[PDB]
């Protein structure tokens, strides 16, 4: 309604495409900025330094800039200061940490620290020489675990559905990684510190509304039924409010691969 | 152009003749100011080859240019427009060119014959220094060091290195600043980059103005330039600038990028390094406006 809509030519799938990725990372903040308020409320006055990573995790570099000029912390301050184009620093941090790890330098550093440049040179694991390993993206919510993937992950130059992929590629079993990110759940479910522990008759895991529309934008014959159904949504199994509206908004997209019984059901 | 080839010429025959005078010997006097007198007159056809082709491009253009300015724009777009605009701005420019040129070929092929104390890490000497502090068996005196290794360690403690990396730091930022007032940023970067400085290899980048091609709808996704945050960036440089604790050489390297004339001025100790810091300062501050 606003910027696509500026153009008084047929907008390129290019321009699509990255308006699309524009406002993605507004609401990937938007998700993020009550926790991250509520964490430097209490992070602030015992730890500056993850202060500084939370604000980081809701692309609030302004913000952990300056908490950064305030704490006397002025050589990261600049740091962050440059850190929104040029991957030149990227790499330069990428080759400050090899040489630290390789040196035994590494562990006479805050691992809260190593957290933040492992975070600014695009590393969501860091192996320390002690053998420690800092994952950038442990003990955070699944919102600003994909932020950490369209942002510090990736270039400029990526779709969401890379971020998405990459995000999915972090949270599942392969046969030569660990996992390292946390898997997409329904708001009602998060911090409930519920493992799911494989069940049994269940072989689709539950996930977030959010993330399915997230991969029928990623993937046009991706699921409608795991969509629609009230327990990506609500903590209610007889709550259809969204879910009639979501496919009468789908319907009105020409998403077309729902089945009659499936609208039957949501209709009754 | 050919006047400037043949002033050059000379004035590389009478380097050649003056580099195997045996010092002290009064008869290379008169070729020591013909070698002065030779290179002035080249940089000065150098400088009327730029500044009088300007003055005439612009009286053959100025019956012509209506321009628009887009109000999508970014930085770096207001300057390539200023730089069309404005011919003071124009003119002063093609001043700091000149004076940096001037620079770049007193520096000339001698980039690599620089031999430091550390060779292997960034302030090798203090890390090695608290590394046998480390150890149980230290019997040595205990100095007053830093006993951390990020890049600010030395001012948020206020605590020295050893004297070694003390003499590194000071001869590398002197290094640093020269490269920068002959134009070769990219090379005062490759020097950070060379001698293990990979965080201020990055600072001598946060001037770059800003840009996104595909604000305006390009048709591949075009790379992002520059620096958002470049306001910010400039007032963290001058409180680099401004604290006592920083090397002249450190303030005049973020000054000579940030318009602190007064913490540059400091450091220019020729008449072109005067009027360099004058003319560097004036473009920035005007670009800034």
């Amino acid at each position: 309604l606003k910027e696509l809509d500026s153009q008084l030519n047929e907008p390129r799938e290019y321009i699509q495409i990255l308006e699309r990725r524009r406002a993605f990372s507004r609401w990937l903040s938007c998700t993020a900025t009550p926790q991250i308020e509520e964490e430097v409320s209490l992070t602030q006055k015992n730890s500056p330094v993850e202060a500084v990573f939370s604000y980081l995790t809701g692309k609030r570099i302004s913000e952990a800039c300056s908490l950064a000029q305030q704490s006397g912390d002025h050589r990261l301050a600049l740091l962050l200061s440059q850190f929104v184009g040029s991957q030149s620093v990227r790499e330069l941090l990428t080759m400050q940490l090899v040489d630290w790890h390789q040196l035994q330098a590494d562990s006479f550093i805050q691992d809260e620290r190593l957290r933040i440049f492992a975070l600014l040179a695009g590393k969501p694991v860091w192996q320390l020489s002690e053998k420690k390993q800092i994952n950038v993206c442990s003990q955070l919510d699944w919102k600003r675990s994909l932020a950490i993937h369209l942002w510090y992950l990736l270039p400029p130059t990526a779709s969401i559905s890379r971020a998405l992929s990459m995000y999915e590629e972090a949270f599942q079993n392969t046969s030569d990684s660990d996992r390292y990110a946390c898997s997409p759940l329904p708001s009602y479910l998060e911090g409930s510190g519920c493992v799911i522990a494989e069940e049994q008759n269940s072989q689709t895991p539950l996930r977030d509304v959010c993330f399915h529309l997230l991969k029928l934008y990623s993937d046009r014959h991706y699921d409608l039924n795991q969509l629609l159904e009230p327990r990506s949504i609500t903590a209610d199994p007889l709550d259809y409010r969204l879910s009639w509206h979501l496919w009468e908004v789908l319907r009105a997209l020409n998403y077309t691969h729902l089945s009659a019984q499936c609208e039957g059901v949501l209709q009754a | 152009e050919e006047y400037e080839n043949i002033c050059g010429s000379q004035v590389n025959i009478l380097s050649k003749i003056v580099s195997r005078a045996t010092p002290g010997l009064q008869k290379f006097s008169k070729t020591a100011s013909m070698l002065w007198l030779l290179q002035q007159e080249m940089v000065t056809w150098r400088l009327l080859a730029s500044l009088y082709r300007d003055r005439i491009q612009s009286a053959l253009e100025e019956e012509s240019v209506f321009a628009v300015t887009a109000v999508n724009a970014s930085e770096k777009t207001v300057v390539e427009a200023l730089f069309q605009r404005d011919s003071l701005v124009r003119q002063s420019q093609l001043v700091v060119d000149w004076l940096e040129s001037i620079a770049k070929d007193e520096i000339g092929e001698f980039s690599d014959n620089i031999e430091f104390y550390a060779k292997s890490v960034y302030w090798e000497n203090t890390l090695h220094t608290l590394k046998q502090r480390q150890l149980t068996s230290y019997v040595g005196s205990v100095r007053p060091l830093v006993t951390e290794l990020d890049p600010d360690a030395p001012i948020r403690q206020k605590m020295p290195l050893d004297d070694l990396d003390r003499e590194d730091e000071v001869r590398l930022l002197k290094y640093l600043f020269t490269l920068i007032r002959a134009g070769m940023t990219e090379e005062a970067q490759r020097l950070c980059k060379r001698c293990g400085q990979a965080w201020r290899a990055a600072t001598l980048e946060g001037w770059k103005l800003y840009h996104d091609p595909n604000v305006n709808g390009g048709t591949e996704l075009e790379p992002v330039e520059g620096n958002p945050y470049r306001r910010i960036w400039k007032i963290s440089c001058w409180r680099m600038a401004e604290d006592e604790l920083f090397n002249r050489y450190e303030r005049a390297i973020y000054a000579a990028l940030s318009g602190n004339l007064k913490q540059l001025l400091p450091v220019c100790d020729t008449w072109e390094d005067t009027v360099w810091a004058y003319f560097r300062v004036m473009v920035d501050s005007l670009v800034e406006q």
